[PDB]
């Protein structure tokens, strides 16, 4: 896999 | 950052805010490292999109007025070639934006220095990471930059089948793990700052978590390793 950001 | 605690505001004069317009407002979206007084390293899948950005440097507080802040446009995005946005396990998430106008450096801000071409960490390395992402999975942001240690783990374990896996590439740092503290969303584009010969400097722009959540006992959270890409890092700035 989840990346930091939202939601990639 | 889940775990974390308040930074002091002058200890990580380089880290940015990367906001983007939002309704009559701008939001925080990501972290990054100021590198060049007209430079910003952030993560890939922070720029994957079609929005405005400004970076704000010499920043504590989001919502209150510090003495200090900068704030200043984008105005060239550079992502790494080889990024692909449908498979974030393949690496590359790496990105550098040029800013519009140079910013004034001061002891609230500075320039975030890299590590040499090619440096791997040893396991368990003092690092910290820093940001203004959600305190908890599912939670809120934090108003204030949290701080969290998060010592490394290397490729070796990090790459073993009770942590990652072949998720994790060698182009990677993982740090921490411990089911305790952790990057969460809204920090990622942020740096890691290790310790090494004295100086901090900036081996990890954060990237991923785990899909159960920010701090899960060993999913250690998931970095670029800047070393794999200091060449590049490098040759944009000479070129653009
Ligand atoms: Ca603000």
């Amino acid at each position: 896999x989840r990346t930091t950001e939202f939601y990639v | 950052v889940v775990g974390g605690t308040e930074a002091q505001r002058n200890s990580w004069p380089s880290q940015i805010s990367l906001q983007y317009r939002s309704g009559s407002s701008w939001a925080h979206t990501c972290g990054g490292t100021l590198i060049r007084q007209n430079w910003v390293m952030t993560a890939a899948h922070c720029v994957d999109r079609e929005l405005t950005f400004r970076v704000v440097v010499g920043e504590h507080n989001l919502n209150q007025n510090n003495g200090t802040e900068q704030y200043v446009g984008v105005q060239k995005i550079v992502v790494h070639p080889y990024w692909n946005t449908d498979d974030v396990a393949a690496g590359y998430d790496i990105a550098l934006l040029r800013l519009a106008q140079s910013v004034t450096l001061n002891s609230y801000v500075q320039l975030g220095v890299l590590p040499r071409a090619g440096t791997i960490l040893a396991n368990n390395s003092p690092c910290y990471i820093t940001g203004w992402g959600l305190t908890r999975t599912n939670g809120q942001l934090a108003q204030t930059l949290q701080q969290a240690y998060l010592p490394t783990v290397d490729y070796a374990i990090c790459s073993s089948s009770s942590y990652w896996g072949s998720t994790v590439k060698n182009s990677m740092v993982c740090a921490g793990g411990d089911g305790v503290r952790s990057g969460c969303q809204g920090d990622s584009g942020g740096p890691l700052h290790c310790l090494v010969n004295g100086q901090y400097a900036v081996h990890g722009v954060t990237s991923f978590v785990s899909r159960l959540g920010c701090n899960v006992t060993r999913k250690p959270t998931v970095f670029t390793r800047v070393s794999a890409y200091i060449s590049w890092i490098n040759n944009v700035i000479a070129s653009n």
